[PDB]
């Protein structure tokens, strides 16, 4: 599913990340960083691929033996101190439609302009499914990728709940 | 007697008004924060009486 | 949803096994039921016993904070397979080398303690003095009754 | 990790017999750990919520 | 508060100051293949910069894709709901 | 030193020896797999935007799940059965003979 | 809007940096991100205080003070 | 007890007799009515029952019994009349006379002095029961719900009948206030022990004892939302008070015919409590926490003290309020999503705020936190065993644990957590459902303050 | 606002930052210079200890050994 | 490794309507469209009286006529008695202590 | 410290038992011993309340300093040379502790000593 040249560049970034973590100096993380670089050219035009991958499986096991056991983590990452925290802010935009008609009449412009969003869907909606109908082949996708409008006035298929998603600070 | 006892207890009803007052009763919540430090502020300064009182003459009850 | 669209008893024959998995939307080469015995999984498929923590944060999930997708067969222990529950994730350090570090750094540290009640620290000097026969009535002693005396000496 | 280590402290205070030592330092700690608390806030909010130690540095100024 | 300039300014400052990179070749839509001469490699470290530039993760999958300075302004814009 | 895995703690990806041996079987059938994720994909995407529909996406993976889960013995209660027995003849017995203490014993 | 310092000020030699690329050198490499990390050694962040310093910030004022009270206690004892 | 049972007989020409659109409106506004004037049976003595006549009286145990039992009728009103919105005229009433026709058998039950009177009615709330379930059941599984609900009561009653029939020509009377005057020990012997089964089983199966539990998920995940509400609150309860009663005449036989019961209700609690920590549908989880509860009742009742007969009677009331909070939570949710997975919709504090506090409150009192009357009885409960064997402490105080894990686990799953994105459905609270929800919450909680009612006789 | 941010530079300070930190750090340092001035003991020791070495057998009642 | 020129024209097309969509979320100048040291001290001044001064008359009235009129509700540690103390109710002096050894 | 090597790490038939002590007569060498003599009574003990443990051979000047700690009130920086007092007289108290140890710990040298004379004879 990775090639080799995928498996080899996630494996230098994960290495630096890894370096980083135990250097904290700013200096002496480029020192080592500038060695680790040179580790990776020194290979680099191994033509022999059978020696690239036992090239690539010892370093995958130098690496386990040499990560810190607590890198660091940017915050909003995965396992972050940040990561989901504004979750509970993010609120799904089917939720204005069960607004009271007085909690709509505080913003008569908003709610104006959502309508016409709305109507932009629903004229949309005919013209995406045939267009995914005309590219599927018979047996159904063999991928995930999804495909761009191809005429004027067409938006792409599938595409509300990527325009219309929460603010990732929603509040 | 009177004012320790009085006092000691004022401090404890004291904090339980701000949660009373969600109730709706006279509540302001452009700064409800404010409301409930200010109550901390002054529970604060109703307690340093019977402690005085206490360090004084070590009344307990 | 049909009956024809539920789990159903264990597969017998090789044509029970691919209509099982086409019914669990797998491929019959991964397709796989518990053993047959009488626990009752049924035809239901053994998935590999992972925590959906080790699943990839980044890939765009119908389910993110499960990291499942719609309509693919879910882990009979899902739900003790959850992000708050039982995490299955490599660790830096092997599990058996965990085991040992911890068990040997709370079994030495028990042992020293039982060394240090038998062996223990003090000061060099005798036992504190209490006038009126070591407090007999301030501890409620038995005004009636007339302690031994406890005398103490200058020194 | 420095508040359990605190509690530990305290709680070897009370297997002494000292329990009013122990209250004493109930008292003292609540004062400079909630300040150190405080305080690394500060620096996670001027960090936009950044808490590794790692990141930080050159602060004193 | 970011913005679609601000975002490409401190883009191209970052690569600015990248000594694999000559400042008088570089604009928003210098490929990092064909136009710079740069390799896979560098390119892993240009996205690693970037990341601490922002303080944010950009995950393998998508980090491989963002040849030019443009795509990743906006990538970044993207993420951030920047519209301005 | 080897990783020794457990089943509390995976082999990492990266040190699984079959990860860098991939053949045509093998991206054959991980080709078979992303075709069947992406059929189900679609069939979940034309639900989940058609702009008309207000509901659950019901999902047949969710239902079998249930399904299949909603479809030692005296041992525990006989040991319990020892413990508690044989505490309280042990405790009646001394109460009999008066070697208990209940001096301020008058809640029950 | 916001107005970023000139990128050309920002240079290795006067700094750590420029010993990290004579170290490198001497293996035959070179650093050349140096630049990206120089304004942490630049400006007002170039001098920091050691450990000690810290840990005596307020020393000078605080014996100041000190000599003073005690001074003024001496001298008020002795009336 | 006329002045109740005549009242609630005249709900059913009221219901037949409204427009039809009045029909709730005049059902609910009268049975509250009714749960008002229940409260004039606290004129409790301390030495004497409240002995009205030959054949109804009210004790301190009845009483709060009774009480819960006239409160949870225009509760049911409220908490049905939504999904029986599309129900023709005729069957709505029906199903409205099957509720009060259950009324006038509890309260009834309740209130006899003679335990063949009590026996029939408490076998002819079956009745309305089973014909609830099964008639107004949403799944097919609610046909066999019926038959196990049916016939694990009757395997049960059936030995009890027997037994009363024969203590009567023994002892010449079953009428309550004379068994506590002519009663006489059982000695020990096998027709003795066949006596204590009989007079004991088919208490058990109600409660129900761990072992003879599998009929009460099954029930509750088939039944509509009023046969949850009734089965969890009151109808457990006809079981714990049986054996309340019945056990007077047991003496000293209890002493060591309890052991085995015991033995499966101690076990039995941390097991089902366990259960509740895997349970996939949120209605049985909620019916295997009633059997973890219902076991503390079930050993508090067979250790016979003081202590564990007042924990035995908070416990009954409070788990009768906190249950069937539970079941509307979950059923309000089930009405816009149409599923009982616990997992399908999360994240629905986000959705819905203030349903979410309900929640909370639900499950605080359900993991008994001081001082709501949950804490009370099970508190009560935890101390006489402790003077019973001081070994049950260690199974007490681990329930105690996993009883606040699957308690806020219920909370985390279904209102923390990210919203399920396709769930667009989910509308905003009904002023019905909140008002159902405070119905519930704020007696509970307002008994805090006056406990003693609660108590029950030993008090 | 009125502390405007600025890029890969030392932070804009107001003067009240400043001085109250230095006071605060200069009070630190004069409370504990003054208290040591004044309960030195209670670092150093409150009363001499004793070496019991140099008790007289005479002072302890240690009777003479051929007794 | 980069984008292909149809993953460019989807990803442009989605970010037109992103930046469009976030932009259509500013709210305009009337809305929200709403239906219809002295001051120190008297702000202060005001919660010490309805949050201090009617509390403490409420509980004081409290202990006063309902809780003291029992038993046993509020106990009092009895004061301490030191050698050369005067006792108010009754007028009664304590001796002195014996004269100390000198130390 | 030190004594405490001694006896885990050396002959600790010589050296005192604190759990035990004394094992001599109090008037073993001690020719007229006088009675530790306390001022407060019982009576003024329990009026002033004080602890248990603090109702020792220094609890006069105790009693003194709390009287003063009363009447200086709110004055909390007064009363410290009362405080002193009490301080100083239970060091002392502590000084005889440490004799009475020493004196054990000689007392059971002579012994030793007294029995490699005999085991000689
Ligand atoms: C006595 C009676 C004992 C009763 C024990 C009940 C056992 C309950 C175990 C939990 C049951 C499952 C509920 C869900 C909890 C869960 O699975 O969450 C796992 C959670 C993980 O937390 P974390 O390590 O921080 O990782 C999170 C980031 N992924 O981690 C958790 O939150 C669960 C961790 C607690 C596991 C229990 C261990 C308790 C300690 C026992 C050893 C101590 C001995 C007793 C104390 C000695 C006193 C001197
Ligand atoms: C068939 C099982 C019946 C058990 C035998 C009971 C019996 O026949 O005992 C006879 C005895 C009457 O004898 P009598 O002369 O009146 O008095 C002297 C006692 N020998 O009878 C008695 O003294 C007591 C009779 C009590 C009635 C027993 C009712 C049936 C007992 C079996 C069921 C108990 C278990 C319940 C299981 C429920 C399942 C969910
Ligand atoms: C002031 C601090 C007071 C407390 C100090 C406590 C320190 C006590 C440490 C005791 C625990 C030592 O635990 C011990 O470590 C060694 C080294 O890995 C292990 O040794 C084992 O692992 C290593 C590494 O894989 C290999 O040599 C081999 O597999 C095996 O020898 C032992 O299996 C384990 O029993
Ligand atoms: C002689 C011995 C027998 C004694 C009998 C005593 C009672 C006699 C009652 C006779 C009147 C019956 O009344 C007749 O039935 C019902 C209720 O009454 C009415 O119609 C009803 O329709 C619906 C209910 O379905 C409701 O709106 C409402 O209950 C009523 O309007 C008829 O419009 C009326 O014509
Ligand atoms: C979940 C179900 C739990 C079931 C628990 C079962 C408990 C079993 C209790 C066993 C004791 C039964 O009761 C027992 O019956 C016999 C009847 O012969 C009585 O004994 C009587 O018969 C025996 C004959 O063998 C004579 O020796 C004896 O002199 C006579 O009194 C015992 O006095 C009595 O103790
Ligand atoms: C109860 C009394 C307790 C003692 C009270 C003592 C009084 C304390 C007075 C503190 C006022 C000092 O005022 C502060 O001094 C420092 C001296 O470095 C100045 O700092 C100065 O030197 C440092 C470099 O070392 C830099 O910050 C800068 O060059 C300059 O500002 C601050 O700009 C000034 O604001
Ligand atoms: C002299 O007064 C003794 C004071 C105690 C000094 C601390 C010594 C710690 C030694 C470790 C003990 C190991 C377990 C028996």
């Amino acid at each position: 599913y990775l090639t080799h040249q995928q498996k080899v560049l996630r494996l230098y970034k994960r290495a630096l990340r890894h370096l980083e973590s135990w250097c904290i100096h700013r200096d002496k993380y480029r020192y080592f960083a500038c060695l680790l670089r040179a580790r990776f050219d020194e290979h680099k035009n191994e033509k022999d691929m059978v020696k690239a991958t036992q090239l690539l499986r010892e370093a995958e096991e130098e690496f386990w033996h040499g990560q810190h056991p607590q890198p660091y983590i940017f915050p909003e990452s995965p396992g972050g101190t940040s990561y989901e925290r504004y979750e509970c802010y993010k609120v799904p935009e089917w939720c204005l439609d069960d607004w009271h008609p007085s909690e709509k009449a505080m913003y008569p412009d908003y709610f104006a302009k959502r309508e016409q969003w709305k109507k932009l869907r629903r004229e949309s909606w005919e013209r995406e499914v045939k267009q995914l109908q005309e590219e599927t082949p018979v047996g159904g996708p063999r991928t995930e990728a999804l495909p761009p409008a191809r005429k004027q006035g067409d938006l792409p298929p599938l595409w509300w709940h990527i325009v219309t998603r929460p603010r990732e600070r929603p509040m | 007697m009177n004012m320790f006892s009085s006092l000691s207890l004022v401090t404890l009803l004291l904090l339980t008004m701000p949660i009373m007052m969600m109730s709706f009763n006279t509540y302001k919540p452009s700064n409800y924060p404010l409301y409930v430090k200010t109550a901390i502020s002054y529970a604060f300064i109703t307690s340093m009486i019977p402690t005085m009182m206490f360090i004084h003459s070590g009344q307990e009850l | 949803i049909t009956k024809d669209m539920l789990p159903g008893p264990y597969p017998k024959t090789p044509e029970e096994r691919a209509a099982a998995a086409k019914k669990y939307n797998m491929r019959v080469e991964d397709y796989e039921p518990y053993p047959d015995d009488g626990t009752g999984y049924g035809d239901y498929p053994k998935l590999p016993d992972r925590s959906q923590q080790e699943r990839d944060p980044w890939y765009d999930w119908d389910h993110p904070d499960l990291r499942l997708n719609w309509g693919e067969p879910m882990h009979w222990d899902l739900d003790m397979y959850i992000r708050n529950r039982v995490d299955t994730s490599p660790t830096p350090v092997n599990w058996n080398l965990m085991c040992k570090h911890l068990f040997g750094f709370v079994a030495f540290m028990l042992f020293m303690f039982w060394v240090g009640e038998t062996y223990p620290a003090y000061q060099p000097v005798g036992p504190k003095q209490y006038p009126y026969n070591n407090l007999y009535l301030e501890r409620g002693g038995d005004p009636n009754k007339e302690p031994e005396p406890v005398v103490h000496y200058e020194i | 990790f420095s508040t359990s280590s605190q509690l530990g402290l305290m709680m070897v205070t009370i297997g002494i017999n000292q329990p009013y030592l122990a209250f004493l330092h109930i008292c003292t700690h609540a004062f400079f750990k909630a300040m150190l608390f405080m305080c690394s806030g500060s620096i996670i909010h001027s960090l936009n919520d950044e808490q590794d130690i790692r990141k930080m540095g050159g602060l004193f100024k | 508060p970011l913005t679609l300039e601000g975002i490409k300014d401190r883009v191209l400052y970052v690569l600015k100051l990248y000594d694999k990179i000559d400042p008088e070749k570089l604009s928003v839509n210098s490929h990092f293949m064909k136009d710079l001469g740069l390799d896979s490699l560098d390119q892993v470290e240009i996205i690693m910069a970037m990341e601490d530039e922002f303080g944010f993760e950009i995950p393998d999958i998508d980090a491989e894709k963002l040849m030019c300075p443009q795509e990743i302004v906006d990538y970044i814009a993207d993420k951030k709901d920047v519209y301005e | 030193p080897k990783y020794e895995a457990s089943r509390l703690s995976s082999l990492p990806t990266t040190l699984d020896p079959a990860e860098y041996d991939i053949s045509s079987e093998t991206r054959k059938a991980q080709a078979e797999r992303l075709a069947i994720r992406s059929r189900l994909k679609r069939e979940y995407q034309l639900q989940y935007y058609d702009p008309s529909r207000r509901g659950v996406i019901e999902d047949p993976a969710l239902v079998r799940w249930t399904y299949a889960r909603s479809a030692f013995g005296i041992g525990p209660l006989v040991f319990w059965y020892y413990v508690f027995k044989t505490d309280r003849d042990r405790k009646e017995k001394l109460i009999q003979e008066g070697k208990l203490d209940r001096t301020f014993n008058i809640s029950y | 809007k916001m107005e970023l310092p000139d990128y050309k000020q920002w240079k290795i030699e006067g700094t750590p940096l420029e010993t990290v690329q004579e170290k490198l050198a001497a293996r035959g490499l070179r650093d050349p991100w140096g630049r990206n990390e120089a304004w942490r050694y630049m400006g007002g962040f170039a001098n920091n205080v050691s450990f000690v310093g810290a840990l005596l910030k307020g020393f000078k004022w605080g014996f100041a003070a000190f000599v003073v009270a005690i001074g003024a206690e001496y001298y008020l004892e002795s009336q | 007890m006329l002045k109740y049972i005549i009242p609630t007989i005249m709900l059913m020409p009221l219901t037949w007799l409204s427009k039809n659109n009045m029909i709730w409106v005049n059902s609910t506004a009268h049975s509250l009515l009714i749960s008002f004037t229940s409260l004039l049976l606290m004129n409790q003595f301390g030495d004497n029952s409240l002995n009205f006549s030959l054949l109804f009286f009210s004790d301190s145990l009845s009483t709060p019994l009774l009480i819960l039992t006239m409160w949870l009728l225009p509760l049911m009103l409220m908490a049905s009349q939504h999904h029986l919105s599309k129900e023709n005229l005729t069957r709505k009433k029906l199903f409205i006379t099957m509720l009060i026709s259950l009324q006038l058998f509890l309260i009834m039950t309740f209130t006899a002095m003679e335990l063949i009177l009590f026996y029939i009615l408490f076998e002819a709330t079956l009745v309305p029961t089973l014909i609830i379930i099964t008639r107004w059941g949403n799944q097919t599984e609610r046909l066999n719900a019926g038959l196990y609900f049916l016939f694990y009561t009757l395997a049960g009653s059936l030995p009890l009948l027997v037994a009363l029939i024969y203590i009567q020509n023994t002892v010449g009377s079953l009428n309550f206030l004379m068994l506590q005057y002519w009663v006489q020990p059982v000695h020990n012997s096998w027709s003795n022990v066949f006596m204590w089964l009989a007079c004991m089983m088919a208490f058990m199966v109600k409660m129900p004892l761990y072992g003879l539990h599998l009929w009460l998920p099954k029930a509750h995940v088939e039944a509509p939302i009023a046969g949850s509400m009734v089965l969890a609150a009151v109808l457990l309860k006809l079981g714990g008070y049986g054996m309340l009663r019945i056990t007077l005449i047991l003496n000293p036989m209890t002493d060591f015919m309890a052991y085995p019961f015991i033995m499966l209700s101690l076990w039995g609690m941390i097991m089902t409590s366990s259960i509740c920590l895997r349970q996939t549908d949120l209605k049985s989880l909620i019916a295997y926490s009633s059997v973890s509860h219902m076991a503390l009742v079930i050993v508090a009742i067979l250790i016979q003290t003081p202590w564990s007969y007042m924990g035995a009677t908070a416990l009954m009331i409070a788990h009768g309020l906190t249950s069937s909070m539970l079941f509307c939570l979950a059923n309000s949710n089930y009405e816009r999503i149409h599923s009982r997975t616990m997992i399908l919709a999360r994240g629905l504090q986000t959705l819905l705020p203030l349903m979410a506090t309900w929640w909370l409150l639900a499950s605080l009192t359900n993991l008994a936190l001081p001082p709501t009357i949950n804490l009370i009885g099970e508190l009560f409960v935890v101390m006489s065993t402790f003077s019973w064997s001081n070994i049950t402490i260690i199974l007490m105080g681990v329930n105690m644990v996993i009883t606040a894990l699957y308690s806020l686990y219920m909370l985390i799953m279904t209102q923390r957590g990210k919203y399920t994105y396709h769930i667009n459905n989910i509308s905003p609270s009904f002023t019905r459902e909140n008002a159902l929800m405070s119905l519930h919450i704020l007696p509970l909680l307002l008994l805090t303050l006056n406990p003693k009612i609660i108590l029950g006789p030993l008090y | 606002a009125h502390i405007e941010p600025r890029y890969r530079q030392f932070p804009q300070l107001t003067r009240s930052q400043v001085i109250q930190a230095e006071f605060f750090s200069a009070t630190m340092w004069f409370w504990i210079l003054w208290r040591f001035w004044h309960d030195s003991d209670a670092v150093l020791g409150h009363f001499p200890y004793p070496d019991p070495s140099q008790w007289t057998d005479e002072e302890l009642g240690i009777p003479p050994d051929d007794e | 490794s980069g984008y292909t020129p149809e993953e460019k024209l989807r990803l442009q097309q989605l970010r037109e309507l992103r930046r469009r969509w976030l932009k259509d979320q500013e709210l305009s100048p009337r809305e929200p469209v709403l239906p219809p040291v002295i001051y120190k001290t008297y702000r202060h001044s005001i919660f010490a009286f309805t949050h201090v001064l009617i509390p403490v008359w409420i509980i004081h009235y409290y202990l006063k006529y309902h809780v003291t009129t029992k038993p046993y509700t509020i106990v009092e540690k009895k004061p301490r008695i030191f050698p050369g103390d005067t006792i108010l109710e009754t007028g009664e002096v304590i001796p002195p202590m014996k004269e100390f050894p000198d130390q | 410290g030190a004594h405490l090597a001694r006896r885990y790490l050396g002959d600790a038939s010589v050296e005192p038992d604190p759990l035990r002590m004394p094992t001599f007569p109090p008037d073993y060498g001690f020719p007229e011993r006088k009675e530790r003599e306390m001022v407060a009574t019982q009576q003024e003990m329990n009026d002033a309340q004080l602890v248990l443990q603090q109702r020792d051979y220094c609890a006069h000047y105790l009693i003194r300093f709390l009287k003063c700690k009363r009447d200086s009130f709110p004055n909390f920086l007064a009363c410290k040379h009362e405080r002193h007092d009490w301080d100083y007289c239970e060091h002392l108290d502590y000084v005889k502790r440490m004799k009475e140890f020493e004196r054990e710990r000689r007392l059971l040298q002579r012994k030793k000593r007294r029995e490699q004379r005999e085991a000689d004879m």
